[PDB]
């Protein structure tokens, strides 16, 4: 019973390199991380400054 | 397929705290220069010729 | 085994007497500083030991509030003063050190 | 890992005669390990 | 051409101490060592139940010539084991890792058979795991079952539990686990095991470690076989049950036409999810019985005595049912209905399955382990498999008969109001 | 006498042949009265649509049940009269059908193994028999804690790919898969270039291959129409799913970050980083003086019943990481050792410690391959997967090479700052939020 | 006290050697940019200036 259970779809919150269910993911990782890291740097030097 | 330049920027400066902090520091430095460089340019083109820094060469002598 | 180990023995005797804490009935063993390697060792010693370890150090705290001691009677004769505890604790820190210069391997 | 056998956390329940063959014990032994 | 080499022959050999040795190059990459002791539940008394239990449980704990730490870290660092194994009969503690460290896991084996210390408060640490261990254990029906079909049966010895009464955990001594090692782990009680170490060696280990007099000899407490029945009212959904009598003692011709005969009635499946229709006693049951069940026959040889009958697992409602369809048919074995090629059938099954149970290392070193302790001797699978040939269909046939007249002993254990007891059979 | 390297030399070469219409033959000979042969299948759920998930597993409960040359409780009785034993098994990629039995019994086993795969009765009246009896099946899986929260890792691991799908499929296809979907499935996955007839045990090479050339040739040629399976790549995606049921005794969790596969070299350096965090239970021996920092916290503090890491390989992905079991107020403290112990790995592995996990990985690949089972197992699935036999003589190099730095680059290339996924099942309250899941997969202080 | 000289340490130490040396660059290069010490800052070409 418990496999009739289904993640649901979150193709609605999902960004542009994840949608496609075929396409590995570790190929989008490293600009996906960089980008919210890179606002948390931005962010950290206006504090600093 | 080269990796974008948020992935290169990832792989080399964020993914260690260390360099993810010591480009805070510098990314600060640098920053610290061009925006008061940049603003102070910004208050001064608005108030042009108003203030002691333009008619400073009248009185000179 | 000679005369000159056993002035050495007399100095001792004398220290142990000065330190007084024979005068509250107590052994050299009651007055070691807990570490962790200490609560190991009273944590092995037997029941009668363990109890016996519990009375001393009480009636030493009970007279240590009165600033009272024992009669002379009483107090603990350099004889006769078991080292109950350094074998336990002799173990517990051999234990130890084999776990330290296994860590550094 | 602890070791039970004698056939020659809830665990899990058994309803149905396909999953029951098997269990009908067929001597005990106990096994202990690191 | 891609061929196995020479398979070389176990070499055995028996000490005037009584100690036994047997060892194997199969050139492995992996060695296994085994010390089996004459050492199980049965040797343990009123007065000291449980006792083989902790001791089963205090392999690691700290000896003459290795703390607690370093067994453990010494073994696991070579990637080793350590284990301990125990029947009503025998203690058996075996190791295993790469040939090169051999040296290192002998060490630590000796160690703990020979020189543990039982240190007052490593033992006193180690009580709340007999309550674990034996909680674990008994999350399987069976082992109660079992527990309590051997309590029923036997007045002493083999009536002893694995695991410690419940009244005895916390109150097993240090006193108590050196007397143990002292009384039973001697060279008579002893044999010593190896794959993938060389004879020279484990004779050189043994003349010079494991020469322990004194002690018990080998003890004549005799097992008394009594009969009985136990029965444990619980809420499991199903009933677990078994019958028995006194059968064969191990060895004894007596003991193979019960073996053959378990493989006529049928020990235990050999196809994934299937009927079994080979199986006597499961389609005698399924013929009257069309709800959920399992039944085998249950097979249990001993140095000096033995049970043998059926197991059964049914609906609180059906289990009478399927008690008296099992029980009925082996009655018709007794009375002398039984073909032929149904015993060539079953003894195809149990030449195979005995095969099947060496193929490995762990399987072939408890054989040899247990042979010697019971037979003093090895004896070969080919000269097996002429004993199990030897079996005629008159010895089955009697061996059922001995089971149908002998007074019988049973354990069960769920919700029993369907479940007769023996003089309602 | 043979030190442990010149053993490792002494180990005969699996043969392999390749018969004409795509199905490769291989065998490891011992000397050994008894043996086992089996069909090695690329098939699983991974090949299976929504809509006829749960197919594969549908034929196992069939596979055994009649056929026809054999009709009938027919097969049980032919190995059962020659005290042999028959088995299968069906993972997410792989199928397999396996006999035990003697050498000398080897040509009719074979036999059996053909008339199986090839010749299925599939009775519409077995059919509806063997519906009800997977759905009693699937009420027991329920039960088992472990089993579920493995099949929610999957599920929430790879959401929207064929991997999220169960073995077993849902209740819902059970009931309505038809005997017309059943056949596609065969006619379309059992062809002989992605199939094994593997065997180990006493038999010469040349008699596996006569038997497979005579019982097997009847397969479907190399073509197949234009038709073939591709398994595409399957999305990895960090996501969290939790299962709460607080009248559960126990909380079950199991948290991993994608691995490499089948065929990456990088997967023996992983190994050896499992085997350091390694495993345990609670009757376990060690407690307090285990290796593994995990387990021996775990035993002083009481953390948890038991947990083990894993290395789970599929093609091109896998889930790597670790299970626990534990009290609903030890959740947390597991997961930080848990964490601490893979950060600690990344950043400051020492070498001491990797020759261990090292020769744990030793012992443990060499002990697992004793019998004939466990051989004829990884010469089926190591073809299947590598496309060959790797000698143990490899695998000892392959390990070798790794050492403290190899275990830092590897496992950072696959833990450090990477998104799990997590799956939880039981009293799990006190389960760390996913963003601090997530915080835990790196250290401010590196 | 020398509990912690033997293989394995000089091993931990030769793994965080790296990263110690660059938080003394965070440390180094934050106390000159805090400070707005002259003496460093007028080598580096662009913040030369006000
Ligand atoms: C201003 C004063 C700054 C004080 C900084 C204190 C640094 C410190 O304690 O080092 C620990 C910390 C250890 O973190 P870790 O390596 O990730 O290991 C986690 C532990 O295992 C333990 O990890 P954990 O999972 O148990 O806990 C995670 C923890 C990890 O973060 C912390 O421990 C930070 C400690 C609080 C600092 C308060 C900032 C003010 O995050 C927090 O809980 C802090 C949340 C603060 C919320 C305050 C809201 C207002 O090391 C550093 O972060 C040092 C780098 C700081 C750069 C300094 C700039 C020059
Ligand atoms: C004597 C002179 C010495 C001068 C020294 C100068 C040093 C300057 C600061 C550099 C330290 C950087 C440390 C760092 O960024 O970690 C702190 C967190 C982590 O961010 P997060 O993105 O969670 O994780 C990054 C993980 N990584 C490194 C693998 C990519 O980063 C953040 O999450 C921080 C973002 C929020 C900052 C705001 C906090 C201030 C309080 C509120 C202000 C407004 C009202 C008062
Ligand atoms: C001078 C530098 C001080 C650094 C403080 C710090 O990093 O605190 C922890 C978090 C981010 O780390 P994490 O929660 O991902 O945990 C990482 C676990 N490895 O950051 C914040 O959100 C805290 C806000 C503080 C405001 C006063
Ligand atoms: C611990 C508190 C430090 C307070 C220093 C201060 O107030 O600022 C003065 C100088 C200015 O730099 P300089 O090039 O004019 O140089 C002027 C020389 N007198 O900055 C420094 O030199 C920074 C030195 C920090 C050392 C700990």
């Amino acid at each position: 019973s418990h496999t009739d259970i289904k993640v649901p779809d979150f193709s609605d919150y999902r960004r542009p390199e994840v949608l496609d269910s075929t396409k590995s993911s570790k190929e989008s990782s490293e600009a996906r991380k960089g980008f919210s890291y890179l606002v948390t740097a931005t962010t950290t030097v206006g504090v600093a400054y | 397929v080269a990796p974008t330049l948020t992935a290169r920027l990832y792989s080399l400066l964020f993914r260690r705290t260390s360099t993810f902090a010591l480009t805070i520091v510098v990314g600060a430095l640098f920053f610290e220069r061009a925006f008061d460089q940049g603003a102070d340019a910004i208050y001064e083109h608005i108030n042009e010729g108003k203030l002691w820094k333009h008619i400073k060469h009248k009185y000179e002598n | 085994v000679s005369a000159s180990s056993r002035w050495l023995e007399g100095i001792r005797k004398w220290y142990y007497n000065a330190a007084g804490f024979n005068k509250l009935g107590l052994m050299r063993d009651d007055t070691i500083h807990e570490n962790d390697d200490v609560k190991e060792a009273i944590r092995r010693l037997p029941e009668n030991l363990y109890n016996d370890r519990v009375f001393r150090i009480k009636r030493a705290l009970d007279l240590s509030m009165r600033q009272q001691i024992l009669p002379k009677e009483q107090w603990t004769k350099y004889e006769e003063d078991k080292s109950y505890l350094e074998p336990y604790l002799k173990e517990v820190i051999r234990e130890r050190k084999e776990r330290e210069e296994w860590a550094k391997k | 890992r602890g070791v039970a056998g004698a056939l020659r956390d809830l665990k899990r329940s058994v309803l149905c005669r396909e999953s029951l063959r098997g269990q009908a014990a067929g001597p005990l032994v106990a096994s202990v390990s690191l | 051409a891609g061929v196995p080499p020479h398979p070389q022959d176990l070499e055995f050999t028996r000490l005037p101490n009584g100690l036994v040795i047997a060892s194997l190059e199969n050139y492995a990459p992996a060695s296994r060592i085994g010390l089996f002791i004459k050492a199980g539940s049965r040797y343990e008394n009123s007065n000291n139940l449980g006792t083989s239990h902790l001791l089963r449980l205090a392999s690691s704990l700290t000896t003459k010539g290795a703390s607690s730490f370093k067994i453990t870290r010494g073994i696991e660092a070579v990637g080793g084991k350590l284990s301990v194994t125990s029947t009503r009969e025998n203690m058996a503690y075996t190791v295993e890792c790469l040939r090169d460290d051999v040296d290192i896991l002998m060490e630590f084996l000796l160690n703990v058979t020979t020189a543990p210390e039982f240190r007052r408060w490593e033992v006193a640490a180690l009580q709340p795991q007999l309550r674990i261990d034996k909680a674990v254990a008994l999350q399987n029906p069976q082992a109660h079952v079992i527990e309590n079909l051997h309590a029923a049966a036997y007045r002493n010895a083999l009536a002893n539990s694995l695991y410690c009464p419940d009244y005895r955990i916390g109150k097993v001594t240090p006193v108590e686990l050196h007397d143990y090692v002292q009384n039973h782990f001697t060279s008579a009680r002893m044999a010593l095991i190896g794959l993938g170490v060389s004879h020279p060696v484990l004779k050189q280990v043994a003349e010079q470690f494991l020469n322990i007099r004194g002690g018990l000899g080998l003890s004549g407490a005799k097992a008394k076989y009594h009969g009985g029945e136990i029965r444990e009212q619980n809420g499991d959904s199903l009933v677990h049950a078994a019958l028995v009598a006194e059968s064969a003692a191990i060895g004894s011709a007596e003991a193979n036409a019960f073996s053959v005969l378990q493989h006529v009635l049928g020990a235990g499946p050999h196809v994934k999810r299937g009927s079994n229709a080979t199986s006597s006693l499961y389609q005698a049951v399924a013929k009257g019985v069309h709800q959920p069940f399992d039944v085998s026959a249950f097979n249990a040889s001993y140095s000096d005595s033995g049970l043998f009958g059926f197991y059964t697992i049914s609906q609180a409602a059906s289990a009478g049912d399927v008690i008296k369809a099992a029980y009925n048919q082996v009655k018709t074995i007794a009375q002398g209905n039984l073909s032929n090629p149904d015993v060539q059938a079953a003894k195809n099954k149990l030449k195979a399955g005995y095969l099947m149970s060496v193929e490995s290392s762990e399987g072939f070193l408890d054989e040899v382990g247990s042979q010697a302790l019971a037979a003093g001797s090895y004896t070969p699978p080919s000269t097996v498999l002429q004993q199990i040939d030897a079996v005629a269909d008159a010895d089955v046939i009697n061996a059922a008969k001995k089971f149908v007249s002998g007074r019988k002993s049973m354990a069960a254990s769920g919700n029993l109001g369907h479940t007769p007891f023996i003089d309602e059979l | 006498t043979a030190t442990y390297a010149q053993a490792l030399q002494s180990v005969p070469e699996t043969q392999v042949s390749q018969l004409d219409n795509g199905l490769r033959v291989a065998s490891e000979q011992s000397s050994q009265p008894t043996c086992t042969v089996g069909v090695w299948i690329d098939a699983g759920s991974r090949y299976e649509s929504e809509k006829n998930n749960g197919a594969g597993y549908f034929v196992e409960h069939l596979a055994f049940k009649g056929t026809k040359n054999r009709p009938g409780n027919a097969l049980e009785k032919e190995v059962e009269s020659m005290g042999a034993h028959l088995n299968a098994y069906s993972t997410r990629e792989h199928t397999a059908y396996y006999i035990k039995a003697l050498s000398k019994d080897l040509p009719k086993a074979v036999e059996l193994l053909a008339d199986i795969v090839q010749n299925c009765s599939l009775e519409d009246s077995q059919i509806e028999k063997e519906r009800d009896v997977i759905l009693q099946e699937l009420q027991e899986n329920d039960t088992s804690m472990r089993d579920v929260v493995f099949n929610y890792l999957h599920a929430t691991a790879f959401q929207g790919t064929p991997l999220a799908q169960s073995v077993e499929g849902p209740s819902e296809n059970v009931r309505k898969l038809s005997r017309a979907d059943l056949t596609e499935y065969l006619s379309r996955h059992y062809k002989a270039p992605r199939m094994v007839l593997a065997a180990a045990g006493g038999l010469e090479h040349r008699q596996l291959l006569d038997l497979a050339q005579k019982h097997f040739s009847g397969l479907s040629g190399t073509y197949d129409e234009d038709a073939v399976p591709t398994l595409s790549p399957c999305r990895f995606t960090g996501s969290q799913i939790c299962h709460r049921e607080d009248g559960l005794p126990l909380a079950h969790v199991a948290i991993a970050v994608e691995g490499p596969g089948w065929a990456h070299p990088d997967n023996v350096a992983l190994q050896v980083a499992n085997a350091i965090i390694g495993h345990y239970d609670c009757t376990y021996g060690g407690g307090a003086h285990l290796s593994s920092p995990l387990a021996s916290i775990a035993a002083t503090n009481k953390l948890c019943q038991s947990f083990q890491t894993f290395n789970i390989c599929y093609a091109d992905t896998g889930l790597l990481g670790a299970h626990f079991v534990c009290d609903h107020m030890s959740i947390d403290d597991m997961m930080f050792v848990l964490q601490g112990q893979w950060m600690r790995l990344c950043t400051s592995a020492t070498e001491s410690e990797v020759l261990r996990g090292k020769n744990l990985l030793r012992n443990a690949l060499v002990s697992h391959l004793d019998g004939t089972t466990p051989v004829c197992e990884d010469i089926g699935r190591s073809l299947l997967t590598y496309g060959r036999r790797i000698p143990l003589a490899e695998w000892e190099s392959r390990i070798a090479e790794v050492d403290a730095r190899v275990v830092r680059e590897v496992c950072s290339k696959y833990f450090y700052d990477q998104c799990p996924a997590v799956a939880g099942f039981g009293p799990i309250e006190q389960l760390p939020d996913y963003n601090r899941i997530r915080s835990g997969m790196f250290w401010l202080r590196f | 006290l020398t509990r912690f000289l033997g293989p394995r340490y000089r091993q931990l130490a030769r793994n965080w050697v790296p990263t110690a040396s660059l938080w003394g660059a965070v440390g180094a290069v934050g106390l000159v940019w805090a400070t707005d010490w002259r003496l460093i800052l007028d080598w580096v070409p662009y913040i030369n200036g006000k």
